[PDB]
């Protein structure tokens, strides 16, 4: 069970302020003034059935990053040492009520008064705020989204997910609950699980937490390619009809053909994508969100200091001196690893592999071009306006477009079983 | 489509299905399109029958 | 009967009738001793108390402890028998030797 | 998940109840009756009856 | 009846088998060994001719 | 053999009140654990024990008993409302996080108190009722404040009489308030008593002498002194998170215990 | 006691779960509707009785 | 509920639906932009006393069986499931209006 | 027939029509949609006793 509640805010991507402005804030708060916008994000991505887009929100990762930036820029008001909640403004916005329920336009006096200058990469403790300390349920409800934001902001790459394999997790209630999702997709399962977690925080070793861990393990094993129709984990797997597509859909399935042999014990590790094209992959973001929702009362293992930048080191609840390593991968190379593993297993042919490779190459080309164009547009806007600089997507560099530790990550995930 | 009439719907729904005999504007537009994006292309068959 | 959950149903029908006189522990908070015996139709519904007799106190539930002992010790055991002429007529067995 | 009650709640432990006087309402009734007895037995009131 | 249950859905098939599953997760798969078919061989023979 | 204190107390009470006590006899001798044995019974008298899952609820018995000649005199000893039928209620468990999770769906407006030092029978929380203390005029004091005041005075006496080589039952005798600050005002007796509890725990000493046997007049004088005008001129302020110990305080309770107490280096 | 099936299924759609904020807002609206008027609340108590 | 603690007796319950001149934060205008609610309902003391003095159980009552029989018909309704959807639509309408 | 070995009780029976070298749609057979291993059948306890 978690004992320390700490979180990290976003850092400036070369600018001198939090990369968000009034236009983006209004577009985010267009339909609701609550800064906690997990449900709104779920509605916006529309089950990941297609490529969502907009003028100010080109991708789903764009909206995720903007939510993180808004929370980082806004939460610094009640976390000042004086702990006052409604005397200063941030971008023509003020908190309503000490319980942090919504953001409203500033009164005329506060509008005349100067705004707050936010800082970068701040680390805060939830128990410092008196109201959060007083109310446990409120703190537990907020800490899910705070943990998701922290998992996104911890490094400069994409979000982080947690994979765990343990045979003792399975039980009668877990089997009964899992059997009900026979034909649903990963997005729908994530939607229902997230809504349930929002309604009630889970306990340390509850049925919902165990089933969430099992679902994450199944999804990642299927994604790598260790588990398939002819090699199932207790007759469960994930099927994807069009691998390498722009919007992949994964469906839970059962098969009685064969069940793999699982060594006894408890194993786990931490996965993340490095290539920028994660902005258009709903499944990865949803997996990270599920891990964040889990982090409310589970106290996951520590992350090794050497895998994170200097500013993220020695966080009381997240990083440590000796911890697990972060494994990063590239989607395009992982597709090839998937195809090769299936072919060695003997359930795929060369022509099918070639077709999958061609489709993946086309998708990668398209995504790369779109991302570069959007980055250039953002740069031009920042050059034009020097007082309202912003970013619409998390900044990336040219080096991140090459394969990294994909082979090692695939080997580790395979050895997990 | 479920309804009294279907001949009109079968021609409205799929522009690419029409043949292109002459050099009219409609025929040029149809001939300038791909041939392998029409009808169903993905299904979720979870049970038999 | 051929129902594989029959031994559990024999145990829980007495436990239902003993509510208010004897108590036994249960695994989760949702299910109680008053759950109807006819609902235990799948293997995932078997309680921990029935599987491990040591969790039934001989002081709190004296009679229910004995009832569990009778089921675990004197329930009939399955057996086998041979039939047919597999050398000439063959066999149609699938999951058993022919 | 919580309901409040203006009286004390003590869960029953048997399914075959019998008469019982260990209740706050029964104590209330007994105290009222004994108070009225004291009023009647008061020496500034009894001589008039 | 003769092959009627095979026409319920997706007649495209290769081989028949049957399985059952335990509670822990293990499964047993029985795949009968096809000896042959005189009719199928004769049909393919006429294809040569 | 080792006997169960809960069962012993319940047995004596039931026998003195002429209730069914023959069922408590087979539980007199501990089998594995006191709390486990009481949790596993399920069906008992239920005016002594109620099981809420893995938390056991126990009614708190009287600590004092009045005779016929108690007359609320100035020189009568104060009883701190612990002579009434029910002043508080105890919840026993094995872990403080389990107790905290239990209090998510339970009323706590009255106030929750805790001993982080060696508890009487293990980890337990204490919840007060709506009774009152009226033996110290002109003040009316509720049960939670009464127990806070009693514990604070005991700790102050222990601090005065402490010796380097004389053992004591508990290093810290003060009650700490864990839940229920929402209903406590900033200028209230409960808040000021919390401040005094912190001072006593950290080791301050009263200037006025404390009589070996307390009296209602002395208690009323002390409460009037507390409620008089002024400010808090010490750097110690109460928080519900933990009990904070100054860097240069003589207390050693943080080394003795494993949870509840935190020493502050910057607080001098 | 109630029972549920244990087998593969056909993807039912039963939308019934909402948030505590929505519940609280609806409760506040109902309380606003019923204000200072006994005749609006008395039949509810009659039904409960 | 407070027993005899006069300081904690509730004296006002109010709801708000508007805002004052330039006040934007509800925590600053709830105190002075609210309307009190509440109503007293009268009862007869004689009926309550008679009910308290004259009460009896059936001759042979087993609580678990009685309640299992009585509660079963009541738990076949779906009006609560309907009310959930009604509440969702209400909140949607409010946000759309603003 | 297992006696009280919970880990070895059969729960599901299914039929497949695809070879074990391919990946296809999970078209489960109709026999797998039973809560029990087979079609339920009720009996009268009084008659047997």
């Amino acid at each position: 069970a978690r004992a320390a509640f700490l979180f990290k805010t976003v850092g400036f991507g070369g600018l001198q302020n939090v990369p968000i402005n009034d236009e983006l804030s209004s577009h985010l708060l267009r339909a609701g003034n609550s800064p906690w916008q997990l449900t709104q994000f779920l509605d916006w991505i529309s089950l990941g059935r297609g490529l969502a887009t907009s003028a100010l929100v080109p991708t789903a990762g764009s909206r995720y990053y903007q939510m993180s930036c808004l929370l980082s820029g806004t939460l610094q008001i009640p976390f000042r040492p004086n702990h006052r909640w409604g005397d200063i403004r941030f971008l023509r916005l003020v908190w309503s009520a000490p319980t942090l329920d919504g953001l409203v336009v500033a009164p005329p006096q506060v509008l005349a008064q100067p705004a707050l200058q936010a800082q970068a990469d701040r680390v805060y403790d939830c128990d410092d705020y008196p109201f959060l300390a007083r109310d446990p349920r409120f703190k537990h409800r907020v800490y899910q989204q705070l943990s998701a934001v922290t998992l996104l902001n911890l490094t400069g790459f994409g979000p982080i997910s947690y994979v765990r394999v343990d045979e003792d997790m399975w039980s009668g209630d877990v089997n009964q609950l899992l059997m009900n999702y026979f034909g649903h997709t990963f997005a729908e399962i994530a939607y229902t699980l997230c809504q349930a977690s929002a309604n009630r925080p889970w306990e340390y070793d509850g049925t919902y937490a165990r089933m969430t861990q099992i679902v994450l393990s199944l999804f990642w094993l299927s994604y790598v390619g260790v588990i398939h129709q002819q090699n199932t984990y207790r007759t469960f797997y994930f099927q994807c009809n069009r691998r390498g597509d722009a919007a992949e859909v994964w469906i839970l399935s059962c098969s009685l053909n064969h069940s793999a042999q699982i060594r006894p014990g408890n194993r786990s590790l931490f996965v993340m994508p490095t290539s920028p094209d994660w902005n258009m992959d709903v499944n990865l973001i949803l997996s990270s969100t599920l891990t964040g929702c889990l982090c409310s009362g589970s106290q996951l293992p520590l992350i090794d200091n050497n895998s994170v930048p200097a500013v993220s080191r020695n966080i009381h609840g997240w990083t440590g001196r000796a911890g697990n390593q972060l494994h990063g991968f590239q989607v395009r190379r992982m597709v090839t690893e998937f195809c090769d593993r299936l072919r060695r297993d003997g359930v795929m042919t060369q022509a099918q592999q070639n077709q999958v490779e061609a489709l993946a190459d086309q998708t990668q080309q398209f995504k790369r071009d779109k991302l570069e164009t959007w980055a250039r547009e953002d740069d031009q806007y920042n050059q034009a306006h020097p007082n309202s600089t912003m970013f619409r997507t998390k900044p990336f560099t040219n080096a991140q477009w090459g394969r990294g530790n994909t082979g090692a990550t695939s080997a580790a995930i395979a050895a997990l079983i | 489509l479920p309804g009294p009439d279907a001949e009109k719907w079968y021609s409205i729904m799929y522009p690419t299905r029409m043949g292109t005999p002459n050099v009219s504007k409609i025929c040029n537009f149809v001939a300038s399109c791909v041939r392998n994006r029409v009808g169903r292309f993905d299904r979720a068959q979870m049970m038999n029958g | 009967t051929t129902d594989p959950c029959a031994p559990v149903k024999a145990f829980m029908t007495l436990a239902n009738m003993m509510v208010g006189f004897e108590t036994i522990p249960m695994d989760n908070q949702i299910y109680t001793q008053s759950r109807r015996a006819s609902a235990f139709s799948t293997p995932h519904t078997w309680p921990r108390c029935f599987m491990n007799i040591q969790l039934i106190s001989p002081i709190d539930a004296p009679i229910l402890r004995q009832w569990a002992e009778i089921i675990h010790r004197y329930w009939p055991n399955p057996s086998q028998i041979r039939y047919g002429a597999p050398n000439v007529f063959g066999s149609a067995n699938l999951f058993t030797p022919p | 998940e919580v309901l409040l009650l203006p009286i004390d709640h003590q869960p029953a432990n048997v399914t075959t109840p019998t008469l019982d006087f260990t209740n706050e309402l029964t104590n209330w009734r007994a105290r009222v009756c004994e108070l009225m007895k004291n009023l009647v037995d008061n020496q500034r009131y009894q001589p008039g009856w | 009846m003769l092959l009627e249950p095979l026409l319920s859905g997706d007649p495209r098939m290769t081989q028949l088998a049957i399985q059952y599953q335990q509670y822990n997760g293990r499964t047993f798969n029985i795949i009968p060994e096809m000896p042959g078919s005189v009719i199928a061989d004769c049909v393919q023979l006429t294809a040569e001719v | 053999e080792h006997v169960n204190v809960f069962v012993a107390n319940a047995l004596v009470g039931a026998f003195l009140s002429n209730q069914a006590f023959y069922d408590l006899l087979p539980l007199l001798i501990i089998n594995d654990t006191m709390i486990g044995d009481l949790l596993g019974t399920g069906a008992s008298l239920s005016q002594f024990f109620q099981s809420h899952g893995d938390v056991l609820e126990v009614a708190a018995g009287r600590k004092y008993l009045q005779m016929e000649n108690y007359s609320n005199d100035d020189d009568d000893p104060p009883l701190f409302a612990k002579d009434l039928s029910d002043y508080a209620k105890a919840f026993y468990s094995d872990t403080y996080e389990v107790l905290d999770r239990f209090f998510w769906t339970h009323d706590s407006s009255a106030g929750v108190l805790v001993h982080y030092d060696k508890p009487t029978n293990g980890h337990h929380y204490l919840l007060g009722t709506l009774t009152q203390m009226v033996s110290a005029p002109p003040y009316i004091i509720n049960a939670t404040d009464a127990m806070l005041l009693e514990s604070c005075l005991e700790q102050f006496s222990a601090n005065v009489r402490a010796r380097p080589a004389q053992p004591v039952t508990r290093l810290d005798q003060c009650y700490h308030l864990r839940w229920g600050a929402q209903y406590v005002g900033e200028d209230s007796l409960t808040y000021r008593l919390g401040v005094l509890s912190l001072l006593a725990t950290n080791g301050y000493q009263l200037a006025r002498p404390i009589p070996r046997q307390l009296t209602n007049r002395w208690l009323s004088s002390f409460v009037s002194q507390i409620m008089s005008d002024g400010v808090n001129e010490t750097p110690l302020w109460p928080q519900e998170r933990y009990v904070q110990i100054a860097y240069d305080s003589p207390s050693v309770v943080d080394g003795a215990t494993q949870y509840g107490y935190v020493r502050k280096n910057q607080l001098r | 006691t109630v029972t549920s099936p244990y087998a593969p299924s056909v993807n039912r759609l039963m939308p019934y779960r909402i948030s505590n904020a929505e519940r609280q807002i609806s409760q506040i609206i109902r309380i606003m509707n019923i204000g200072n008027n006994a005749t609006v609340i008395q039949p509810v108590l009659q039904d409960i009785s | 509920y407070v027993r005899l603690d006069r300081d904690r007796v509730p004296t006002m319950v109010g709801v708000t639906r508007q805002s004052r001149d330039t006040i934007t934060q509800p925590a600053l205008s709830l105190s002075t932009t609210n309307t009190t609610v509440g109503v007293p309902l009268a009862l007869d003391a004689r009926a309550i006393t008679v009910a308290l003095l004259s009460g009896k159980y059936p001759p042979d009552l087993v609580t678990n069986v009685w309640y299992a029989d009585a509660i079963y018909p009541m738990y076949a309704d779906t009006e609560v499931f309907s009310n959930l959807q009604r509440d969702m639509i209400t909140c949607e309408a409010v946000q759309t209006l603003v």
